[PDB]
C-alpha cells in the first residue's frame, strides 16, 4: 500500500526531498534525511499508535529506556543539519534523535526512545524544530523584556544590567559582587536561562576578578565606561584565567587609540566582538576590520538588520534622542555622521552570507529588540537570496546551506562563543531540552510552543475558560514551567567556574539548575559553525566603502520586508 | 509567483509503508450490534471477541493501513481488510492478554482465544 | 460588572476588531490578526444578538473576502473559533475556511 506524498507531508510532516517555506519568505527548506519506518510512524490520539502493546511499551519502568517526552515527527533545523526526527527528552535532556516507539512490534526504534507509561507526547508532525536562540547580548532594564523574548523563540539570555539605571540602559553590565548577587537572586524569577556581564573596566586585576568569583559568566568592556588599552588588557588576563568570555563595545571616539590600538591591546586573545558593524557603537568608521581576525568572535545586534529604506533615518534619529545630541551643535552632527552609515549597514548584510559574522544578537532595549533576532536573522537571509541568489554550495532548489548558516547564527554560535554549548545550542544528543515549535507559517515570527528543560514554558494558546484551548483570543501566554517551582528545574544560570567552586549558588540559596561557563579562552573564529571566514576586511576613511578580497561590498536597501505586515497588530 | 506562508512543495512519488513485509487479505465480520472500529497498530487476533474472522490469521500482524488510521465495521458488516507482519522482536504484551510474550506460540494464544470467546478459533 | 478572567480577555478582541475596521474604512488589506479580529468579533457579536450557532458557521465564511485581506491570509487561516454566551449559554463556534 502506498501514500502519495502530499498526503504523506499531510499527515505525518514532510519527508525526504520534501521542501518547506520558511513564513512568507522566498526561502525552502528541504528534508535531507528521515530517521523513521514508513508505516510505524510515531502518533498520539484516538485510534493512533502510541497505545499501549503497540507503540507505547506497557513493561517497561522509566529507567529502562523509557522517555519522559517524545516529541514526534520533528522538522529539525539545526547547523548539524535539516531532517525529519523522533526527539526524546529525559531528565530534562535530548536524549535521542531518531525513531521512538516499541521495540515489541515496530522496526527501527532507537534503543533509548521507548514510549512508556512515563512518556507524555508532543506532536510535531507539520513544525520545524529549533534549538531555542541564545541572545549574548542583553540589557536586563525590564523585566517584561523577558516574554518578549520567549515568543520570538529566545531560550537564553547573556548580558547584565539591574533594571533602569543608566549604566544598564547604556551597558550589558552588572557591576561588582554586590549587584552580581542581587540579580543574581532576582533570575530565580526569570522563566529564561541567564549568564550575567561584570564590568569589564579597571587597572588593577582584583576589582575586575571578585566579579567573576562572584558569580559573573563573563565581561563587558563598553566605551561609556572607559574603553581603554588598560581595560581591555587587565579584562582579557582576568578571563584568561577564569575561563570566561569577554564582549566589547569600542572606543567609538578614538579617544585612546584606533581599531590597530584596541587590537594590540587585545594581543591575540580570544574576544566577543559586539555589533560589529558599529552603528551600535565601536571604532569609528572602521569598527567592523574586526570581523576578519581570526581570535574575534563577531557578533551583529539587530537594528541594522538587514538593509531596509528606514534604516538610516531611524538610527540617525535614535543615535541623537539617546546621546541628547543637537542638530545645532556640529561635532554632534559630525559624530552621528560618522557612526550611522549606509555604506558599513549594506556591507554587514553581504558579510553574515559569507559567514564572515558569525552571530547575531539582539541589544535589548539599548538599541536592539528583545523579540526581533531571530525575526530580522531570516529576513537578512531573504533579502541576501533576491539580492545575491543562491549560494554557489546549494543543492536542488533548497537554501538548505543559508538555512544552516543562519540558524547557526542566533542558535550555536553564541553558545560556543559564551562557553555553554555543552549545554545549549543546537538540538543534539546530551544537550539541554530547549526546543521551539514553529508552525511554517509563522517561523521566525511567532514560536507556537518554547520547551524549556523538557517542559513547556511558553505557548501561543487560546481562551483559558474554553472548551478546548485553540478559540480566540490566541496570544503568547507563560505555562506550567514558569509556575511554582518548576522554574527552577526548567532554567539554567550560567556561571563561572570559580563562582560555583566557591560555593556561590548555596551561599545565596539558588535554586536553579547551574551551568558552568568553560573552554572559551582556546577558540577562535574556526570554531563559528558554517560562518568561519578569515579575512581581510577594509573600510575606507575617507568613503566608508567596504572591500574584501579587492572588491567593494554593496547592496541597496530594500522598501518591504517579509515577517512584517502579514503579521503584526502594530 | 502567488505566496502561501508555509506551504510544502512535495517531491514526486509516492511513500510504500511497511515495505518488504508479507501482506496478508483476509475476511472479517463485525457479528455485534455496536460499531467497532480498528486502529493501525494493535495486534489483530486480540480485537474485539465479536469480530468473526480466521483467528489463526490475526497472529503476528496488524493492519496494514497507513500509521495511525483505523478500519471500520459497522454493526453487521463483513469486510476484507489486508494485513501486514508486526516488526520489531515480534512480541506482544497486554492488550487483551492473549500473548504476552513471542507472537510465535499461536497455539498458546489461540487456546486462550477460544478459552475467553474470541470468535473465529478452528 | 464583576468581570470574569473571559470576559476581560474577550474585551481585547473587540477592541482589535475595532481597529481592523477602521484599518479596513481607509483602505487598507487586512493582515492575519486583524482578519481573525474582525471574524471572531463577528461571531461574539453574533452570539449576543441570539443567532445560533449553525447560523453564525454560515455567517462566518461571508465577513471577509479574499480581496479585504493581503495575499497568502486566506490560506493562512483554516479555521476560526470562538466561545461566546448564546441565550442558551456558553457554545462554540468554529468557521472553517472563512475566507477564501
Ligand atoms: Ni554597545
Ligand atoms: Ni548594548
Amino acid at each position: 500500500m502506498k501514500i502519495n506524498r502530499q498526503q504523506y507531508a499531510e499527515s505525518y510532516g514532510p519527508t525526504v526531498g520534501d521542501e518547506v517555506r520558511l513564513a512568507d519568505t522566498d526561502l525552502w527548506i528541504e528534508v535531507e534525511k528521515d530517521y523513521t519506518t514508513y508505516g510505524d510512524e510515531v502518533n498520539f490520539g484516538g485510534g493512533k499508535v502510541l497505545r499501549e502493546g503497540m507503540g507505547e511499551n506497557g513493561t517497561y519502568t522509566r529507567t529502562e529506556n523509557v522517555l519522559d517526552l517524545l516529541l514526534t515527527n520533528a522538522l529539525i533545523l539545526d547547523y548539524t543539519g535539516i531532517y525529519k526526527a523522533d526527539i526524546g527528552v529525559k531528565d530534562g535532556y535530548i536524549v535521542g534523535i531518531g525513531k521512538g516507539g516499541n521495540p515489541d512490534i515496530m522496526d527501527g526504534v532507537t534503543p533509548n526512545m521507548i514510549v512508556g507509561t512515563a512518556t507524555e507526547v508532543i506532536a510535531a508532525e507539520g513544525k520545524i524544530v529549533t534549538a531555542g536562540g541564545i541572545d549574548t547580548h542583553v540589557h536586563f532594564i525590564n523585566p517584561d523584556q523577558v516574554d518578549v523574548a520567549l515568543a520570538n523563540g529566545i531560550t537564553t539570555l547573556f548580558g547584565g544590567g539591574t533594571g533602569p539605571a543608566e549604566g544598564s540602559k547604556a551597558t550589558t553590565v552588572t557591576p561588582g559582587p554586590w549587584n552580581i548577587e542581587k540579580m543574581l537572586k532576582s533570575t530565580e524569577g526569570l522563566p529564561i536561562n541567564v549568564g550575567i556581564l561584570g564590568k569589564g573596566h579597571g587597572s588593577s586585576i582584583a576589582p575586575i576578578m571578585e566579579q567573576i568569583d562572584a558569580g559573573a559568566a563573563g565581561l563587558k568592556i563598553h566605551e561609556d565606561w572607559g574603553a581603554t588599552p588598560a581595560s581591555i588588557d587587565r579584562s582579557l588576563t582576568v578571563a584568561d584565567e577564569a575561563d570566561v568570555q569577554v564582549a566589547i563595545h569600542s572606543d567609538t571616539l578614538n579617544e585612546a587609540g584606533f581599531l590597530e590600538d584596541t587590537l594590540r591591546a587585545i594581543n591575540g586573545r580570544v574576544i566577543h566582538s559586539f555589533h560589529v558593524e558599529g552603528a551600535g557603537g565601536g571604532h569609528a568608521p572602521d569598527i567592523m576590520a574586526m570581523a576578519g581576525h581570526p581570535n574575534v568572535l563577531p557578533s551583529s545586534t539587530n537594528p541594522t538588520r538587514p538593509f531596509t529604506v528606514n534604516t538610516i533615518d531611524e538610527h540617525l534619529d535614535m543615535l541623537m534622542v539617546c546621546h541628547h545630541l543637537k542638530q545645532n551643535i556640529p561635532e554632534d552632527v559630525a559624530f552621528a555622521d560618522s557612526r550611522i552609515r549606509p555604506e558599513t549597514i549594506a556591507a554587514e548584510d553581504i558579510l553574515h552570507d559569507l559567514g564572515i559574522i558569525s552571530m547575531m544578537s539582539t541589544d535589548a532595549l539599548a538599541m536592539g529588540r528583545a523579540g526581533e533576532m531571530v525575526l530580522r536573522t531570516w529576513q537578512t537571509a531573504d533579502k541576501m537570496k533576491k539580492q545575491r541568489g543562491p549560494l554557489a554550495e546549494e543543492k536542488n532548489g533548497s537554501d538548505n546551506f543559508r538555512l544552516k548558516r543562519y540558524v547557526s547564527k542566533y542558535t550555536i554560535n553564541p553558545a560556543i562563543a559564551q562557553g555553554i554549548a555543552h549545554e545549549v545550542g543546537s538540538i543534539e544528543e546530551g544537550k539541554f531540552a530547549d526546543l521551539v515549535l514553529w508552525e511554517p507559517k509563522f517561523f521566525g515570527v511567532k514560536a507556537d510552543r518554547v520547551i524549556k528543560g523538557g517542559i513547556i514554558a511558553y505557548a501561543q494558546i487560546g481562551d483559558p475558560s474554553a472548551s478546548i484551548p485553540t478559540p480566540q483570543p490566541v496570544m503568547g501566554r507563560r505555562m506550567y514551567g514558569t509556575v511554582g517551582d518548576l522554574i527552577h528545574d526548567t532554567n539554567i544560570t550560567f556561571m563561572s567556574k570559580s563562582s560555583i567552586q566557591q560555593g556561590v549558588p548555596a551561599k545565596l540559596g539558588l535554586k536553579r539548575r547551574i551551568g558552568t561557563v568553560k573552554n572559551c579562552r582556546n577558540i577562535g573564529k574556526k570554531d563559528m559553525k558554517w560562518n568561519d571566514v578569515t579575512t581581510d576586511i577594509d573600510i575606507n576613511p575617507e568613503t566608508y566603502e567596504v572591500k574584501v578580497d579587492g572588491e567593494v561590498l554593496t547592496c541597496e536597501p530594500v522598501k518591504e520586508l517579509p515577517m512584517a505586515q502579514r503579521y503584526f497588530l502594530f | 509567483n502567488y505566496i502561501v506562508p508555509g506551504e510544502y512543495r512535495v517531491a514526486e512519488g509516492e511513500i510504500e509503508i511497511n515495505a518488504g513485509r508479507e501482506k496478508t487479505t483476509i475476511r472479517v465480520s463485525n457479528t455485534g450490534d455496536r460499531p467497532i472500529q480498528v486502529g493501525s497498530h494493535i495486534h489483530f487476533v486480540e480485537v474485539n471477541k465479536e469480530l468473526l474472522f480466521d483467528r489463526a490469521e490475526g497472529i503476528g500482524r496488524r493492519l496494514n493501513i497507513p500509521s495511525g488510521t483505523a478500519a471500520r465495521f459497522e454493526p453487521g458488516e463483513e469486510m476484507e481488510v489486508e494485513l501486514t507482519e508486526l516488526g520489531g522482536n515480534r512480541e506482544v504484551f497486554g492488550i487483551s492478554d492473549l500473548t504476552n510474550g513471542s507472537v510465535d506460540n499461536k497455539e498458546l494464544i489461540l487456546q486462550r482465544a477460544k478459552e475467553l470467546g474470541y470468535k473465529g478459533v478452528e | 460588572m464583576h468581570l470574569n478572567p473571559a470576559e476581560k480577555e474577550k474585551l481585547q478582541i473587540f477592541l482589535a476588531s475595532e481597529l481592523l475596521l477602521r484599518r479596513k474604512a481607509r483602505g487598507l488589506k487586512l493582515n492575519y490578526p486583524e482578519a481573525v479580529a474582525i471574524i471572531t468579533s463577528f461571531i461574539m457579536e453574533g452570539a449576543r444578538d441570539g443567532k445560533t450557532v449553525a447560523m453564525l458557521m454560515e455567517e462566518g465564511k461571508h465577513v471577509l473576502t479574499r480581496d479585504d485581506v493581503m495575499e497568502g491570509v486566506p490560506e493562512m487561516i483554516d479555521d476560526i473559533q470562538a466561545e461566546a454566551t448564546f441565550p442558551d449559554g456558553t457554545k462554540l463556534v468554529t468557521v472553517h475556511n472563512p475566507i477564501s
